[PDB]
């Protein structure tokens, strides 16, 4: 929702 | 067999292209790179340059300079809408389509064709104008006051990518034809005969790109993809035209261009 | 292949109350799915990250328009949403949004219907639509490119193997892509209007910019 | 309408 897409990707 | 037929159509369409379009990529590129005998283009890079080179160049020219550039552009488009109609006509089948469909395919199609072919007159630094006699730097164009400084920069950005496919006039002549016979224009009455013609064009285009550019893998798919951006540049171009109309005067708008714009969205 | 129509069918065969607000709702619900689907696409989980992001921000929406449109190939004058709902075009012609809706039906759905597009091309489409290197910022330019070229290559191979009596099919797939372009556009144009003005059930993810 | 296009389209 605010950044948060690097684990929502790279777990 | 059918292959020979495809080559034949590819040559028909090239000859016709050569006949309909005074200024070819071959010539544009020879000028751009100064591989020619004629003196070089007169270079408009600023308002001082604009002033002297103004005279020797392709109505109400009492307008500011951006508007006279804009209307210089639009009048060249009108001539271009005509060169392209004459070429559409040369495409086999075309003139047998419902005439309301020939109108539509041209209504929605000419801007995609205009900016495809204008790439051939651009480098990343400027466009060549007035049958090669002058050369308007991209910079001088960005500096024109809003909204006019916005017209061309999306063009140059597309062209710089387009030009990297390294298509010649033989390739352009089928692709252009492929663009006109688009089955997905709004308000087409008979979609199937138009697609039947485009499918054969596409076949012809694919054999041309492999014969003509054997090392250039997936050139066909990449070229068709560009029909993707283009579908776009056109849209940001139609809006930009609305913003001129919303914000700009009594400006003359050619009737022919009125008809193409009337209700095209 | 060097990118296989099946490691790609996977991503597809893997991530399987007023009409006004119901739609964007369903697409919120889709957003996490579209997180999932791009995960398993060859050579993809290599090099960069922010731009594996920038990419799903660039056309989350065209990917997502194809998903439901194809999905509505078995329905008449309407779509099947993410949740299962059915905005038949009369609910959409009342809700203000009928026009951009008409085009979805007849320009995508109907054209996908007519040629009988299948599910593996759907994901090669949405995989070139994804490998869009005209997105701003990349370690290598020919990254989303040379690999998007692989999709072209394999997609082309699949088409000829699967549909030998249609040599014109490969180009159609690719020519279904523009009308999506212009429909991603004004879909978007619309969302902004229903957005920072007020009135519609906007969902947390949809929101993630627009 | 579009008479000017029909016009070019039909000239020979
Ligand atoms: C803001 C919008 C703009 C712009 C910059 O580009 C152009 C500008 C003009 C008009 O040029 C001036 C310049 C100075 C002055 C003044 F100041 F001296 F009066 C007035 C007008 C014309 C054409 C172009 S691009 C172009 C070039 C070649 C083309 O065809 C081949 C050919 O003709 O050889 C075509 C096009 C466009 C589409 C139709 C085909
Ligand atoms: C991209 C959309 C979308 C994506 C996925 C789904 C789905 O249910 O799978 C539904 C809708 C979408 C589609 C539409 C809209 C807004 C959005 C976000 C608006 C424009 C709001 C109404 C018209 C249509 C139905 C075309």
């Amino acid at each position: 929702t605010s950044h948060k897409l690097v684990q929502l990707l790279t777990t | 067999p059918e292959s020979a037929d495809l080559r034949a159509l590819a040559k028909h369409l090239y000859d016709s292209y050569i006949k309909s379009f005074p200024l070819t990529k071959a010539k544009a590129r020879a000028i751009l790179t100064g591989k020619t005998t004629d003196k070089s283009p007169f270079v408009i890079y600023d308002m001082n340059s604009l002033m002297m080179g103004e005279d020797k160049i392709k109505q109400e020219q009492s307008k500011e300079v951006a508007i006279r550039i804009f209307q210089g552009c639009q009048f060249r488009s009108v001539e271009a809408v005509q060169e392209i109609t004459e070429y559409a006509k040369s495409i086999p089948g075309f003139v047998n389509l419902d005439l309301n469909d020939q109108v539509t395919l041209l209504k929605y199609g000419v801007h995609e064709i205009i900016y495809t072919m204008l790439a051939s007159l651009m480098n990343k630094d400027g466009v060549l104008i007035s049958e090669g006699q002058g050369f308007m730097t991209r910079e001088f164009l960005k500096s024109l006051r809003k909204p006019f400084g916005d017209f061309m920069e999306p063009k140059f950005e597309f062209a710089v990518k387009f030009n990297a496919l390294e298509l010649d006039d033989s390739d352009l002549a089928i692709f252009i034809a492929v663009i006109i016979l688009s089955g997905d224009r709004p308000g087409l009455l008979n979609v199937k005969p138009i697609e039947d013609i485009q499918d054969n064009l596409l076949q012809a285009l694919e054999l041309q790109l492999k014969l003509n550019h054997p090392e250039s893998s997936q050139l066909f798919a990449k070229l068709l993809q560009k029909m993707t951006d283009l579908r776009q540049i056109v849209t940001e171009h139609v809006q930009l035209l609305q913003v001129i109309k919303k914000t700009e005067t009594d400006m003359s708008l050619h009737p022919l261009l009125q008809e193409i714009y009337k209700d095209l969205y | 292949e060097d990118m296989p129509v099946e490691r790609i069918l996977e991503a597809e065969l893997a991530v399987e109350n007023d009409p006004v607000t119901n739609i964007c709702q369903a697409a919120d619900k889709q957003l996490f799915t579209l997180v999932e689907w791009a995960k398993r696409i060859p050579h993809f989980s290599e090099l960069p990250l922010d731009d594996q992001v920038i990419l799903l921000r660039a056309g989350w929406n065209e990917l997502l328009i194809a998903s439901f449109s194809h999905r509505s190939i078995a329905v008449k004058d309407g779509i099947l949403l993410a949740t299962g709902l059915h905005v038949h075009r009369n609910s959409a012609h009342s809700a203000g949004v009928g026009a951009i809706f008409d085009r979805v039906l007849t320009e995508l759905v109907s054209k996908m219907r007519d040629m009988q597009m299948d599910k593996t091309e759907l994901g090669c489409l949405r995989a070139i639509v994804l490998f869009n290197p005209d997105s701003k910022g990349l370690s290598n330019p020919a990254e989303v490119e040379a690999l998007r070229e692989k999709v072209y290559a394999s997609l082309e191979a699949y088409c000829k193997h699967k549909y030998p009596e249609q040599p014109g099919r490969f180009a159609k797939l690719l020519l279904r892509l523009p009308a999506l372009r212009s429909i991603g556009l004004k879909c978007l144009e619309h969302l902004f209007f229903f957005k920072l003005i007020g009135d519609t059930p906007i969902d947390t993810f949809l929101m993630e910019m627009l």
